[PDB]
């Protein structure tokens, strides 16, 4: 597992997660004294290679609650009318352990917007979890269960999912700023070696906002341009080499001279 | 059954989905900016492409001309844009030879817009997808600045923009504008926006062109100045990109 | 994997583009190569020809054509939509510019006329 | 095998270190301290010689190995595709250290448009069966993937990033003379041919060629002569052969179609 | 179904569709109210305060007179409204030409509807996504009157009426207050009647309104922005609690 | 058995008791029989034996009777896979069937295929319904990889019969395999009595000969014509309970039954 | 899906289909002709098939001597051919009366082909 | 578990279920006095975030009768012939436990047109939609069991069961008007401090195209947003930043501004 020292890149988002998670669990008395509501689960959208899933493995390392996972499309099933059974037999396993976070990495396979010409069992099992979150017995389930889901682009989905009453926050994980991009180098570099007379902010400012995970690719690749030569240690010019390269090909097919317009 | 295959059909929700599908076309186009201020009007531009082996140097694309008074800025399709200006350049002269004086700018756009309405209903024909800017000077209203829309409705603005990502550029203009600017407050303003909401980090002199109207004719009517490259590569370095 | 909007050329998609002009260009590629270079004193144009049957007198056809003594042209694409285009073009050089200005056109006021021969195709369905 | 392959002087190197070197030498990667890579991708047009290179690697890996072409995934009863996909990656980590090969994914690896169907919607979640495995909460350090495709510019960028495909590689075009001279010498030398050996007469031609067409011409030239009640050798009058490898003439849709 | 994608076919209930879909477009537009006193008419508008870049030197104007004893107001969409306004004022000055006599208001109102009848009947055509109304006085008399028009092509004569957003709140309101038992007499109560009528929509913004009234003897008069600002207050002056 | 006959490698129909050709059948003698007979040369050259063939042309030619027949000479298992009868509306399950047979063929030691009406595979894709036509290549493309993967056997031969050649131009699948593509004939007028000599045998008919038969067989040059004329000409000598044919019934038969064989 | 029942629609791969069907609809006669030059002359042959025995063979002909010093041999079905041979027998009045002299063959093909381009 | 005095808004909507369910147990002599028997059936349109399920659970609080718990997808089963038995089970037992109520929700899962498919599994729900019909009106009367079904979209769904005989009134909900946003806001906020800034008749206003459910998110999102400032009680501008947020991505009128 990984931890919060490694998810650097931000604090405003993560400082909003345990605004809903850690407080009701440890300290609902003020929130019962204030006695207003109970804010339930959360969604976090952003482009890929940004740290969505990363925050969700860390949090389990720093939760004290039980943390249930479902990966991509292990609920859609062959026979009929048991996908729902695979759902309602989930939450009942949660309420056994009253503090219970769940997690589902992606929903765009399940929770896509509905139609009639096609889309069968999947548009049904969505139509009962949507019940379980905020129904009669869902009010019972609504006590202590919390939910996290991590899409990529949310316009696809229904509103009913991200409708409040059950999704009270909709977090953005955008691609970072210079200093955010600059630090996570160190978070993927400190293992490396006594890097020799080096700067790393002068190179981040070269590479404008592309993504985060790409930065894990330049650092691992930079050592590899030093690994071939039995040069265990690390260079400067190997960095602005690689980052100047691996995004070139990403800027290779973007060109087009159709130009039926201006 | 959805209501888009022809532009002669209202929707049951009360709207004409084809026309919205034209007003979105300009989003593909290139930026255009105009500012109205004391001494005279200014305009800007940004070419959609800035490659090597094609000269955008002497060949203006975004800034045509309609008369020594009036000049415009253009967006959208190119084949459905020339014929408009090649109509406007006629209607003005056909207002001059009959009335022996110049054009009021309001009549032109009023006559140039209501034909785009003509290509909205009567016939199964395309509406001309174009978003002109109009810049010029008439005596009954002084300086002027209008804007078009391929529906056929116009608006008399102070300083606006169109094209790619204008919605952000307006936010970079709404709050950092002052009516008492002379010229160069609008320039470093204008060129600062395009620097912010571009596609790539070049900002080369070829990528953009400017223009001006000025009442500097001392009791003469008006002058124009469509800047060659040597007048605009020297000013941005003289302004601090 | 396109559908319902390449059927014609008078229906803007929600994305905001016209139907099959984008697809006309797809043949322009699939025609033979071509090129032309601007020098400081002259200009050049060139094409090959993959004459299908070698028995053809390849001299008869001409990729290149005349427009004036001073202007010349070439395509890269479909053939029979060229040999009519030129007669529809040089007919315009006379009636448009020449007989109301005396002498032959420059290039761009001869190219702008070619366009108005083109856009008249993409006007209807 | 390797020696059976011709002109892959560059491409041959990157995978025999992205696959073999780690399991034989990994302590030195971490002797820096970095995580090595997991996935690659091999994109170039067909006949350029990609599907056979892994088969060379199959002979020399001393690991496990799995063959699944992209059409094998789908079935009529939904839900079973992904569990088949889950059955793969669990089998891999079980018989670890192992790797995987796919010979085509363009039937899967696509752009994820806005679907309105069952077909186009069920194919997508198959792809999601990969992403949640290749980088989710449960990952490992023994699996590596060898994707493949005849072309790669459409499959979604969410698959294309580091962590997933740290090292993807190109392939040559069909008009690059150096290796062409290297292939004829390779393939012909594997068997017995004539002394009148006009092979430095064929390379020079402007024509574009693959590694697949070459297997055709040199075989079907070996056909016409062996067909001649002969024993070994191939006569220098294989001029039938090269010109017999002109399929553009055999395409009326490349002859009388657009015009 | 499929009965609603044209103008030349009937549903089995007997009613066409593309027309009353226009009534859904006009519902998406701004208010336009009118009232006649005993000897003076008024007209309103739900003008917008969009943004601080339209030139205050030229406010827009829904209203548009055609001759010195007739006006016109509308709601819906402006492009298709610009046309028939110009086919109207053209037609009136012709009636002065041919007959040496101004226009009876009823004759005018049957010309604008005389085009909204053909622009739906003959296909190859889209209707005018607009409802309008007429207001003014006949020559040589004080007889007040206003007429309404709608894209089906029919002309009525209300005494009070509105078109657009939350009209349903208003057309019931004036029924509760306005009535022929007591017809108003002069301006300051027809306006005090009207300025309060707008309030269902205006949400307390007075940069979002304009107004006009009518004279006999072929005159008019517009109105200021402070000359309502007091009337913003007398109407609120009653609203003490 | 489940699928097909497989001929037990010995059901010995006469590949020469037929009015077909000698050049083509001898063209096929190369690609099949010579290696399975004589591997001492392909070994000596190291070339791998051939990969399949196509036999275009419309019916009447007998483009399936020779196939199982020569297969009977060498003795392999003859089966079918008519692509018209292989397509299934579901997403997969057109490719599964492909995967069964290459496997199940290898369950047997030798086996050879006879695909027919394979244009169902090779379609022009003029509809371009990407929900479908994206799958049409999916099952097709699986053939290309299921057919020549690791299979280094000299037993598993392939045939594809395809009326209407060159209707397929999504892919001609030219390079590599299809080491022949036989220039199929039609039944020439000389071959008529070459054919009528076949079916007329095993009859006591007072001869029933004529040169007025190829003129009758002109434009009815399809093997079913002769099979059926000998059928119905056999039904006319019994039309009066006679004892032996007269050749006029043949001159009557082909003249009066090639009618349907020329109009529809 | 469309794309085939109309002429003026390009496929997304560029090639339209309807003319290609007409390029294929020439040989419904199973006829094959031949032409060959000389030193001052030229000749054209033509295969014939008159199977039924009630056709005066003299009038069946895919030949149409349009005017002096011109000839033409056709494929495709006969009726469309007459509809082309007529236009040839029309222009050769005009080019003579309008420009003075007789049409060369090359123009006559260039002219006629533009007409089938416009369709 | 909830009650009335927890909605406030829905009044034109709520008088019906009263007339269907809460009342006739009390004073059925009203209905018979005319010579009339009340509805057997109710339905609730969608327009989400407007309080559909909330209403149903309310009447459960005070009904003095047996009340049930179903969502549309518990009906369906796997063995291809046991689904439709299950429907007849729940209705006969309700008769055995009469007077009773049911509540089938999100039944767009079940209710669809006769799609005439080719799958093999999608058929076994259509029969399951059908015994219901044959049970509910069918052939024989059933007694005093009432339906309160719900959904989120009906404009092309729920084909034939929506008719009298089975359902009689169709309440519909939408996002509220300005007038209802007044009293509904008092509901949630009637436990907090509201230090002195109230001004609520401008806080909520038209062009705030929001729901009748987001408001409690706004209510609760503010308090902690003030708590983190170490101030438990609340002011106005606490709410202003909230409304700035939750409204942000509901709708955008970029296609508007044309009907000038
Ligand atoms: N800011 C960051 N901090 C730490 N790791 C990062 C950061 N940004 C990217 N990464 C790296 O990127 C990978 C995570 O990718 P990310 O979680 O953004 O995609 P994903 O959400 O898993 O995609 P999906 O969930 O849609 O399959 C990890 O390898 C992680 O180390
Ligand atoms: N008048 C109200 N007072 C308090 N809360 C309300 C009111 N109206 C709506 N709500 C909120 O709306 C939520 C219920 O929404 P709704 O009834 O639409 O759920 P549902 O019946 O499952 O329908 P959906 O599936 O669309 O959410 C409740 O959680 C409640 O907080
Ligand atoms: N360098 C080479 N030497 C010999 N044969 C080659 C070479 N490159 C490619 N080939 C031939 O091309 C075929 C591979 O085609 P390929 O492009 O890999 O298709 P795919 O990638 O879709 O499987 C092989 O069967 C092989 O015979
Ligand atoms: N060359 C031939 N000589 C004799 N009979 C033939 C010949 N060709 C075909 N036939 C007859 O036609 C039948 C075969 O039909 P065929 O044309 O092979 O159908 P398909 O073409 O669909 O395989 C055989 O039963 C045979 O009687």
């Amino acid at each position: 597992d990984s931890t919060y020292d490694m998810v650097g890149g931000l604090t405003k988002q993560i400082k909003e997660i345990k605004e809903v998670i850690e407080l009701p669990v440890k300290h609902p008395e003020l929130f019962e004294s204030l006695g207003i509501a109970q804010p339930k689960g959360v969604i976090l959208y952003g482009p890929p290679g940004t740290g969505k899933t990363l925050l969700a493995r860390a949090v389990a390392h720093h939760t004290d609650c039980k943390f249930i996972r479902v990966s991509g499309a292990e609920l859609v099933q062959k026979y009929i009318g048991e996908g729902s059974r695979m759902v309602r037999e989930l939450f009942v396993m949660a309420r056994e352990h009253a503090p219970s976070i769940i997690f589902m990495d992606e929903i765009d396979s399940i929770g896509s917007t509905r139609v009639e010409g096609s889309g069968g069992g999947d548009s049904e099992v969505q139509r009962t979890m949507l019940e379980l979150l905020n129904q009669l017995d869902g009010f019972e389930t609504s006590k202590n269960i919390k939910i996290i889901m991590a899409t990529n682009r949310l316009d696809i989905l229904d509103p009913a999912l991200l409708r409040p009453g059950r999704i009270d926050r909709k977090i953005e994980f955008p691609p970072p700023s210079v200093a955010a991009r600059a630090e996570i180098l160190r978070i993927h570099s400190r293992k490396m070696n006594l890097t020799r007379g080096i700067n790393l902010r002068k190179v981040a400012e070269k590479m404008n906002g592309c993504s985060g995970a790409d930065v894990k690719g330049v650092c691992t690749e930079a050592g590899m341009y030093a690994l071939r030569e039995r040069r265990i240690h690390v260079t400067q010019e190997d960095f602005e080499l690689a980052v100047g390269k691996v995004m070139n090909k990403n800027q290779e097919t973007a060109i087009s001279v159709a130009k039926l317009f201006k | 059954r959805r209501y888009d295959s022809r532009t002669t059909i209202f929707s049951p929700e009360g709207r004409l989905y084809q026309v919205e599908y034209a007003l979105e076309s300009i989003s593909h186009a290139g930026t255009a900016i105009g500012i109205m201020a004391s001494d005279g009007i200014v305009l800007a531009a940004e070419r959609k492409v800035t490659s090597t082996l094609l000269e955008q140097d002497t060949s203006t694309e975004k800034l045509y001309k309609l008369n020594d008074k009036i000049a415009v800025a253009v967006a959208g399709l190119t084949a459905d844009a020339e014929i408009l200006i090649n109509t406007a350049r006629i209607h003005a002269q056909n207002y001059l030879k009959t009335y022996n004086e110049d054009i009021p700018v309001e009549i032109l756009v009023r006559r140039l817009s209501d034909i785009k309405q003509g290509y909205t209903q009567h016939g199964g024909l395309r509406p001309f997808g174009v978003s002109f800017i109009y810049a010029g000077y008439d005596d009954r209203y002084g300086y002027q600045l209008y804007t078009s829309n391929p529906s056929g409705n116009y608006t008399g603005w102070k300083a606006i923009s169109v094209g790619a990502n204008t919605s952000a550029a307006q936010t970079l203009l709404q709050m950092d504008y002052k009516d008492d600017m002379k010229v160069d407050d609008a320039i470093e303003l204008a060129l600062k926006t395009l620097s912010k909401t571009t596609d790539s980090s070049a900002l080369t002199y070829d990528r953009l062109e400017f223009a001006t109207i000025r009442k500097g004719a001392n009791d003469g009517e008006v002058y124009q100045k469509i800047f060659k490259p040597q007048e605009i590569k020297d000013i941005l370095v003289k302004t601090g990109i | 994997m396109t559908d319902r909007y390449s059927f014609s050329l008078t229906t803007f998609s929600p994305s905001g583009k016209l139907g099959q002009i984008d697809y006309a260009l797809t043949a322009v590629k699939q025609g033979v190569t071509s090129l032309g270079i601007k020098a400081t004193n002259g200009v050049v144009i060139a094409t090959e020809k993959k004459s299908s049957s070698p028995l053809a007198m390849s001299e008869t056809l001409s990729k290149v054509s005349l427009l004036t003594p001073d202007i010349g042209a070439v395509y890269s694409g479909m053939g029979p939509d060229y040999r009519v285009l030129v007669d529809k073009s040089r007919k315009v050089a006379h009636t448009s510019y020449k007989r109301i200005y005396g002498e032959y056109p420059p290039t761009k006021l001869l190219v702008s006329e070619v366009a108005k021969i083109m856009q008249e195709a993409t006007q209807s369905g | 095998t390797y020696a059976d392959v011709g002109g892959l002087d560059m491409q041959k190197q990157e995978i025999r270190e992205a696959v073999e070197l780690p399991l034989v030498q990994a302590d030195l990667y971490e002797q820096i301290g970095i995580d090595p890579p997991r996935g690659v991708l091999l994109y170039g047009p067909p006949g350029t010689g990609k599907t056979m290179l892994v088969k060379a690697v199959a002979n020399s890996t001393k690991a496990a190995f799995i063959r699944v072409n992209g059409s094998e995934f789908v079935h009529k009863y939904l839900g079973e595709g992904p569990r088949m996909v889950r059955d793969v990656f669990r089998l891999a980590r079980e018989n670890a250290p192992s790797i995987i090969f796919i010979d085509e994914v363009d039937s899967i690896a696509t752009k994820r448009f806005d679907a309105q169907t069952g077909s186009d919607r069920e194919v997508q979640r198959i792809l999601i069966e990969l992403l949640t495995q290749m980088d989710g909460f449960d990952q490992s350090t023994n699996v590596k993937v060898i994707m493949a495709t005849n072309r790669a510019d459409t499959l979604d960028p969410a698959l294309l990033r580091p962590g997933r495909l740290d090292r993807k590689i190109e392939f040559p075009s069909l008009r690059d003379r150096r290796e062409r001279r290297l292939i004829f010498g390779t393939i012909a030398s594997k068997m017995s041919l004539a002394p009148e050996a006009d092979l430095d007469s064929l390379i020079i031609r402007n024509d574009s060629l693959s590694g697949a067409v070459i297997a055709a011409i040199m075989q079907e030239a070996g056909l016409r002569a062996v067909r001649k009640n002969r024993y070994v050798i191939l006569q220098s009058d294989l001029e039938e052969a090269y010109a017999t490898q002109v399929k553009t003439d055999n395409t009326v849709d490349k002859f009388d179609f657009y015009k | 179904s499929g009965y609603d994608r044209a103008l030349s076919i009937f549903s089995p209930d007997g009613h066409i569709f593309q027309v009353e879909y226009a009534l859904e477009a006009v519902k998406r537009g701004t208010c336009a109210v009118g009232v006649k006193g005993k000897n003076c008419v008024v007209l309103g508008c739900e003008r917008r305060s969009t943004l601080k870049l339209q030139d205050t030197r030229i406010t827009p104007s829904k209203v548009s007179k055609i001759d010195s004893h007739v006006v016109l107001s509308f709601s819906g969409l402006n492009a298709d409204s610009r046309i028939l306004i110009e086919k109207a004022r053209v037609e009136a000055q012709s009636h002065r030409l041919t007959l040496e006599d101004p226009v009876t208001v009823e004759y005018l109102t049957r010309y604008v509807a005389g085009v909204q009848q053909r622009y739906t009947q003959s296909g190859g055509v889209r209707p005018f996504g607009v409802s309008t109304l007429i207001a003014g006085f006949d020559p040589r008399d004080d007889e007040p009157k206003l007429y309404q028009t709608e894209p089906s092509g029919i002309y009525s004569s209300w005494s009070a009426q509105t078109i657009g957003r939350n009209s349903k709140t208003v057309r019931e309101f004036l029924e509760k207050n306005y009535d022929r038992k007591e017809p108003p007499a002069t301006v300051e109560e027809c306006v005090k009647l009207t300025v309060r009528s707008l309030l269902e929509v205006v949400q307390t913004g007075a940069k979002n309104i304009e107004i006009t009234v009518v004279k006999p003897d072929s005159d008019i008069v517009a109105l200021s922005s402070e000359e309502i600002n007091q009337y913003v207050t007398q109407i609120e002056q009653e609203k003490q609690e | 058995l489940v699928y097909n006959m497989t001929s037990f490698e010995q059901g010995e129909i006469t590949f020469d008791g037929i009015g077909g050709l000698t050049e083509q059948i001898r063209e096929l003698r190369e690609v099949i029989e010579l290696p399975l007979k004589n591997p001492e040369i392909f070994q000596r050259v190291g070339i791998k034996p051939p990969k399949g063939v196509l036999l275009y042309g419309p019916p009447g030619t007998g483009k399936t009777l020779l196939a199982k027949a020569v297969a009977a000479t060498i003795g392999a298992n003859f089966i079918f896979s008519p692509a018209s009868g292989i397509v299934d509306k579901y997403i997969g399950e057109s490719a599964r069937i492909i995967r069964e047979m290459f496997a199940y063929a290898k369950e047997h030691e030798p086996c050879i295929i006879f695909m027919d009406e394979v244009d169902a595979i090779g379609g022009r894709r003029f509809s371009e319904g990407t929900s479908a036509d994206r799958e049409i290549q999916r099952t097709l493309m699986e053939l290309l990889t299921q057919m020549d993967g690791f299979d280094n056997l000299g037993q598993t031969k392939i045939i594809m019969a395809t009326n209407r050649p060159d209707t397929l131009d999504p892919a001609l699948l030219r390079p590599g395999r299809l080491d022949r593509k036989v220039e199929i004939p039609l039944p020439n007028e000389a071959g008529r009595l070459e054919i009528f000599k076949i079916h007329t045998a095993k009859v006591k008919k007072t001869g029933e000969f004529d040169f007025e038969a190829a003129v009758k067989m002109s434009d009815g040059f399809n093997g079913a014509d002769i099979r059926n004329c000998a059928t119905e000409a056999g039904f006319f000598a019994i039309r009066d309970d006679r004892d032996h044919i007269n050749p006029d019934d043949l001159m009557k038969a082909v003249r009066k039954v090639a009618e349907v064989k020329k109009l529809e | 899906a469309g794309y085939d029942r109309h002429i003026t629609i390009f496929s997304p791969e560029g090639r339209l289909y309807q003319v290609e069907y007409a390029f294929k609809a020439t040989n419904q006669t199973n006829i094959n002709s031949l032409a060959v030059r000389g030193k001052d002359c030229t000749v054209v042959i033509s295969q014939k098939k008159v199977p039924d025995k009630l056709l005066d063979p003299t009038t069946v002909s895919y030949i149409f001597c349009i005017s002096r010093t011109i000839g033409m041999v056709v494929n495709g079905p006969i009726p469309d051919a007459r509809n082309a041979a007529l236009r040839a027998k029309a222009e050769a009045a005009e080019f003579r009366y309008k420009y003075g002299y007789d049409m060369p063959c090359d123009v006559l093909a260039k002219r006629m082909a533009n007409l089938s381009q416009i369709y | 578990t909830e009650s009335y005095s927890d909605i406030g808004g829905l009044e034109s909507q709520i008088q019906e279920i009263k007339e269907s369910v809460e009342l006739p147990l009390t004073h059925p002599e009203l209905y018979e006095e005319m010579g009339i028997k009340p509805p057997k059936g109710v339905i609730l349109y969608g327009a989400p975030g407007t309080g559909k399920t909330l209403l149903a659970k309310a009447v459960a609080n005070q009904t003095s009768a047996t009340f049930l718990r179903i969502v549309g997808s518990e009906l369906i089963q796997k063995y291809l012939g046991d689904g439709p038995r299950l429907c007849r089970q729940i209705f006969k037992v309700a008769g055995e436990n009469a007077p009773s109520i049911v509540f089938i929700d999100e039944i767009d899962a079940i209710g669809t047109k006769r799609y005439d498919s080719n799958s093999g599994g999608e058929r076994e729900i259509q029969r399951t939609m059908l015994e219901l019909l044959n049970q509910l009106d069918g052939f024989d009367d059933r007694g005093d069991v009432k339906v309160i079904m719900a959904t989120n979209k009906i404009e092309t769904l729920d084909p034939a069961l929506i008719r009298p005989g089975r359902i009689d009134r169709k309440i519909l909900f939408e996002n509220p008007d300005l007038s209802t946003k007044k009293k509904i806001l008092g509901i949630h906020t009637s436990k907090m401090n509201l230090s002195e800034d109230v001004n609520l008749e401008t806080l909520v206003t038209t062009k705030d195209d929001l729901s009748g459910a987001d408001i409690q998110a706004m209510c609760t999102e503010a308090g902690l947003l003030a708590l983190r400032e170490r101030r438990m009680q609340v002011t106005a501008e606490d709410f202003k930043q909230a409304k700035e947020r939750v409204m942000k991505n509901k709708v955008e009128e970029n296609l508007e501004g044309l009907y000038l």
